[PDB]
């Protein structure tokens, strides 16, 4: 991480990479001219009954747009713990201060 | 300029339409759901196709078609296509006193004939603006005292400025000459052309 400087958002944001790590699936379909304004990461539900899918948590990844009015989409699969956060404990007793680089006195 | 039909030349009965074949061209984009509807978008314009075919020629009535071809390849003119089929004069009177109320780009126009036109247009029927090339069916009408009601299958090509006059009879189709870039005619050993054939396209 480079612009975060927070231990415990840097250990909150690497903890939701890891669960946001467990779901790589994608899906891809095109949809009619309806359903105009779909834009990425927009929370959809998919419902394919074929499969064992009713209302599954999906996000926009790529959205084209057509002049003919058909729209191809390219989904990403989340999950709702990837938005929990896990209790996590102080490393504020582990800080290193560098007090070297100069002469002590005597 | 007039395409050369045996009504202004008669004298040249190999110049008549042995078969004409009025083409309804209108591009549309046609998706098939899987759910069972079928959805179409249109974008581009209706163009009427006319195919004219021809018999058998005589040396003199090929040198008047191919004069008259050659001319209109030289002006880069506009050939102009009559169809008797559609000559029924019905709508008869001044097209002069009729009024127009603009603002009319649907596909409808309502004009008030102001009682200078007797009989009434019959559906299917050819009509045309006046200050518009385009040409275009009858496809309804309805008449209530003098203000008409006539319904046309191509979208109105002009928004009505209020000038234009109606045009019923004496319609003539403002084609060009598709497939030129490579038009010949054979010439048999018996001195009789043959292999002539018009693709016209409605360039308005």
């Amino acid at each position: 991480f480079a612009n975060i400087t927070n231990y415990y958002t840097a250990r909150s944001y690497a903890d939701r990479e890891l669960k946001k790590s467990r779901y790589s699936r994608t899906l891809s379909f095109s949809v009619p001219y309806k359903f105009i304004g779909i834009e990425p990461n927009d929370p959809i539900a998919f419902t394919y009954e074929r499969y064992g899918w009713k209302d599954k948590f999906f996000l926009v990844d790529e959205v084209e747009n057509t002049r003919d009015g058909k729209i191809n989409l390219v989904l990403q699969e989340y999950g709702e713990d990837v938005f929990i956060n896990s209790e996590q404990v102080d490393n504020s007793g582990n800080d290193i201060p560098d007090i070297s680089n100069n002469v002590l006195p005597p | 300029m007039r395409l050369p039909d045996p009504y202004t030349n008669p004298e040249y009965p190999g110049l008549g339409f042995e078969s004409v074949n009025l083409v309804d061209n209108d591009p549309m984009i046609r998706d098939e759901l899987p759910n069972g509807k079928v959805k179409e978008v249109k974008i581009s314009a209706q163009y009427w196709g006319i195919n004219i075919s021809y018999p058998e020629l005589f040396p003199d009535e090929y040198a008047f078609l191919d004069s008259r071809l050659l001319e209109y390849k030289r002006t880069g003119d506009y050939l102009d296509v009559l169809l008797p089929q559609y000559e029924a004069f019905r709508v008869r009177g001044d097209t002069k006193s009729v009024t127009i109320p603009a603002g009319q780009k649907g596909s409808q126009i309502i004009l008030n004939t102001n009682g200078t036109l007797t009989g009434q247009p019959k559906a299917g029927d050819l009509f045309k603006l006046s200050t518009h090339p385009k040409v275009y069916k009858i496809t309804n009408f309805s008449s209530s005292g003098n203000v008409w009601n006539i319904s046309l299958y191509p979208d109105l090509f002009i928004t009505t400025t209020g000038s234009e006059k109606p045009v019923f009879n004496g319609i003539l189709f403002r084609t060009k000459l598709m497939n030129g870039d490579s038009f010949g005619s054979t010439l048999n050993n018996n001195g009789t052309y043959s292999g002539i054939s018009l693709s016209l396209r409605e360039s308005l």
